[PDB]
């Protein structure tokens, strides 16, 4: 996000002409360098485990309405572990009150 | 232990000749 | 090729687009081309799944965009 230093108002890019300045609409101008150049992406990757998940695989081990299963936790011994299967590709997560996370998460 | 063994190596046979159907690693009865 | 200023991120595309311009010096950067580009990353996950060749890739776009100038580089 650009915003103008004086006015705190966003601030659009204009793509001009062989470099890009962006504008307030108080006459505001800050140029731009290197980092300010990208327009747009959309990366393909069908994955929002990382962030989507984050806080649902944190709180996972203190759910009580998850699966559990009979594993023993590499961490903490503990011979029980809630068992979270996560997105299209039917992704399985360990995880444990202790923190333990299986690798993935 | 004998089926056991025999259907995880025949699973694993199944998922190799999937995925090599066409491809090179560098065919229906098995 | 003079400088020019690129996204920081995709800033080493520099070192590939040399090999590309001397293993193909029958296509050059048109006089027309404007400020604005487009950066692809191809998936050769799929592209070996399906048996689609770079090759094939780029003479289909340039042959349906000539309006566009497409460069590729080395990847098999
Ligand atoms: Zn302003
Ligand atoms: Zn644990």
């Amino acid at each position: 996000m650009k915003i103008c230093k004086a006015c705190s108002s966003c601030m659009v890019r204009t793509y001009v002409d062989g470099n890009i300045i962006f504008r307030c609409s108080c006459g505001e101008s800050v140029q731009g360098d290197s980092q300010n150049l990208l327009v747009s992406s959309k990366v393909y990757h069908t994955g929002e485990m990382e962030d989507k998940y984050k806080i649902f695989i944190k709180n996972a081990p203190f759910d009580p309405t998850n699966c559990q299963i009979k594993k023993d936790c590499p961490n903490c011994h503990l011979d029980y572990l809630t068992q979270i299967c996560i997105g299209s590709q039917k992704i399985i997560i360990l995880v444990c009150r202790c923190g333990y996370m299986s690798n993935r998460g | 232990k004998k089926v056991q063994t025999a259907l995880k190596a025949s699973l694993e046979f199944n998922t190799f000749y999937a995925f090599y159907e066409s491809r090179c690693p560098k065919y229906i009865i098995y | 090729t003079k400088k020019n200023v690129m996204y920081p991120d995709f800033a080493s595309d520099v070192e590939w687009m040399t090999d590309f311009l001397e293993n193909h010096p029958l296509l050059q950067p048109p006089e027309d081309i404007a400020n604005w580009c487009i950066r692809l990353e191809l998936n050769k996950t799929t592209m070996i799944l399906k048996s689609i060749s770079l090759e094939s890739i780029i003479n289909s776009l340039r042959a349906k965009h000539p309006n566009t100038y497409i460069m590729h580089s080395v990847e098999n």
